[PDB]
């Protein structure tokens, strides 16, 4: 679940209306993918 | 050029601007007395800045779960530096994931 939301932040990765990766956790209404999307993994989360 | 002091609190945190010589004891007692937290039951002063990349997994986890485990534990309060990019920005980051 976590390799499958990472083959989609690569093929996001400059055009296709940024996945942003946390985004899409919210759109599958899994909450243990966004805490440790957000809480771990090269925590550099900006504004936008 | 050590004129006045000239700001108070905001943002719920409570700053203000002072001098080097000011005091000792008058910054403590305006901690203690004025908009009051605790006396502390010890304080870990935190020093010793990055290069300005991310520190290891393990000092973070030293900062996570090993010493803000110990703020929450006994008082315990951290005297940092603030800034977003010092050491202030990787113990900012363990105050925010352990609350």
């Amino acid at each position: 679940e976590t390799i499958v939301l990472k083959a989609l932040v690569k093929a996001c990765g400059e055009a296709s209306a940024y996945l942003d990766e946390l985004r899409l956790a919210v759109a599958w209404n899994r909450v243990d993918i966004a805490q440790s999307e957000l809480f771990r993994g090269d925590i550099q989360w900006r504004s936008f | 050029y050590g004129e006045l002091d000239f700001t108070g609190a905001g943002r719920h945190s409570n700053f203000l601007r002072l001098s080097d010589r000011t005091d000792p004891a008058a910054v403590y007692s305006l901690v203690t007395r004025t908009w009051g937290f605790r006396a502390p039951n010890l304080v870990v002063s935190v020093l010793g800045g990055s290069g300005g990349p991310v520190l290891q997994t393990w000092l973070q986890d030293l900062l996570r779960r090993g010493l803000v485990r110990a703020a929450q534990s006994t008082g315990a309060w951290i005297v940092t530096g603030g800034l977003h990019t010092g050491i202030g920005r990787h113990v900012g980051v363990a105050v925010r994931d352990h609350q």
